[PDB]
């Protein structure tokens, strides 16, 4: 299938500051039916952050991040955003975008299940300070 | 009434036993026989193969026997091995030894269910016009019997996933009982071939390859496309069955008035109307931006079964000689529907990776809608121009 996702954003930021992540998609323009951000540190695993669906722009975010993050899109130029405000210290971890497109056998996966998406982007780490 | 209550309860216990089999079977390969999802994609590939030579074969017999119950005795006979057969047989036979060996035993089904359910519909349909009741009635029992069993696979499915089966096997002898007590009182195969040159069959079948084949393929990945509309795969799926369980009761209720609606509108508008809700559901699925939508949408299924099942018989009986009702049912709405369902289901797969879902379904609508619209003119009878 090979469409591909390119993250930008991420940098060091101070506790309480802002960042804007963007995810471009080279191929796409029919398939991907839904876009999401997922993050990973160490200690623990891949964690769902936010999801949205091109057509319509319905958004979902796992509790731990509501009101703090905003996922948006802009078809018009193959790009989904994450506006991250009121950052913290826990918020440090590599952020990934993922897009859906085709199906795939089992007991089916939903809009927070990583295994659900058919594609991913490389990454762009985000470090929120304990200090500075 | 003698036949109505017996064959009405016959549907109830027959489709109850599809209950154990239909949504539970993939689970019992998945969990209880640890088979790999890479092996279950062949098992289904065989359960259909055999059916391809049972479905037409069941059509000619189901006519040659007429109202003789011999063919339905075999089915009720084979259904009794529900319980000993998966536990005793279908269980040990593909695990220790090459699946390819037990995969044949799968023929069981092809016989009982995929090519036997419509043979039960057709037979009870013939009886439905020797007694004084409508086929849509009594067939409506199938939905509630499927709903009843549907609620039980999941509930004891985690306390005794052997009783569901065992319970089903028990109903098979209840099914033998009702077949016995009910009391119910032609052609040759070379005249049967005559229909295949008659150009009135190629139009009806065209409708099946067009509308019904496209519909039954679509409703194949739907699930995978619905789960994505809830948070977690388990919460998403959990809501699905609820839709299936609940919407079938509507379907049964819908079928209840179905035959009255069907009797005047006429057979052709019955199929056209069925083709429409299938067409609208195909194109509607593409424009999905919320679940409360993907729920509604799954419900329409119950708005299209009543007309289709009830309607096709009204069509086949009305426009064709009744000396062939079972045959041209099991060859057009079953055989030709499944024969073409081998090929689309391929195509759909390629479309997904080629044009994802949204782009795929959209195509189904035009194809399903286009054919539906075309069969206002290819199908003989009274179109919607009459009202």
């Amino acid at each position: 299938m090979q469409v591909q996702l390119v993250e930008s954003g991420g940098r060091l930021v101070q506790a309480g500051d802002s960042l804007r992540l963007s995810c471009a998609a080279s191929g796409r323009t029919f398939t991907t039916y839904l876009m999401g951000w997922f993050r990973q540190a160490p200690g623990k695993e891949r964690e769902f952050v936010a999801a949205i669906r091109w057509s319509g722009g319905s958004t979902y975010y796992a509790d731990s991040v509501k009101g703090r993050f905003t996922i948006s899109r802009d078809n018009a130029k193959n790009t989904v955003y994450l506006q991250m405000n009121s950052l913290k210290l826990e918020d440090t971890a590599v952020y990934y975008c993922a897009a859906a497109a085709r199906p795939s056998y089992s007991g089916d996966y939903g809009y927070t299940e990583a295994l659900r998406y058919d594609y991913w982007g490389q990454g762009t780490q985000v470090t929120v300070s304990s200090h500075h | 009434n003698t036949n109505f209550w017996m064959f009405g309860l016959f549907f109830f216990f027959y489709f109850f036993i599809m209950g154990a089999y239909f949504p539970f079977f993939p689970i019992w390969l998945h969990d209880i026989n640890h088979i790999s999802k890479s092996d279950t994609w062949i098992i289904f590939a065989a359960i259909s193969l055999f059916s391809l030579l049972f479905q037409p074969l069941f059509g000619l017999l189901s006519d040659k026997l007429g109202l003789r119950k011999y063919l339905l005795w075999i089915i009720t006979g084979m259904l009794v091995m529900f319980a000993p057969f998966f536990i005793f047989i279908f269980g040990p036979l593909l695990q220790y030894n090459i699946l390819v060996g037990s995969i044949v035993g799968g023929i069981y089904l092809g016989f009982c269910f995929n090519a036997g359910a419509p043979a039960v519909e057709a037979f009870i349909e013939k009886v439905s016009r020797r007694s004084n009741f409508e086929f849509g009635r009594a067939r409506m029992f199938g939905c509630v019997g499927w709903a009843l069993c549907a609620s039980i696979v999941g509930i004891m499915f985690t306390i005794n996933n052997q009783f569901v089966f065992w319970l089903g096997s028990g109903c098979a002898l209840i099914l033998a009982v009702l077949l016995f007590f009910a009391k119910t009182d032609a052609f040759s195969l070379k005249l049967a071939l005559e229909l295949f040159r008659q150009p009135k069959l190629w139009f009806l079948s065209l409708y099946v390859i067009g509308v019904s084949c496209t519909y039954d393929v679509f409703d194949q990945q739907f699930a995978n496309f619905f789960t994505s509309f809830f948070a977690t795969g388990e919460q998403g799926t959990r809501v699905f069955w609820y839709v299936t369980t609940m919407g079938e009761l509507l379907n049964a209720s819908i079928m209840f008035f179905a035959p009255l609606i069907i009797n005047r509108i006429g057979g052709k508008n019955a199929l056209l109307l069925a083709g429409t809700i299938m067409s609208v559901r195909i194109i509607g699925s593409s424009f999905a931006t919320s679940a409360l939508e993907v729920v509604i949408l799954k419900t329409l299924h119950m708005f299209e079964v009543p007309f289709l099942l009830v309607g096709c018989f009204k069509y086949i009986t009305s426009q064709f000689e009744v000396r062939f009702s079972a045959t041209i049912y099991l060859v057009c709405f079953c055989f030709f529907k499944q024969l073409a369902m081998i090929f689309m289901s391929v195509l759909a797969g390629n479309m997904y990776e080629s044009i994802g879902f949204q782009g795929a379904y959209l195509v189904l609508g035009l194809v399903a809608l286009g054919f539906t619209l075309i069969s206002v003119f290819t199908l003989s009878g009274p179109g919607p121009l009459s009202l």
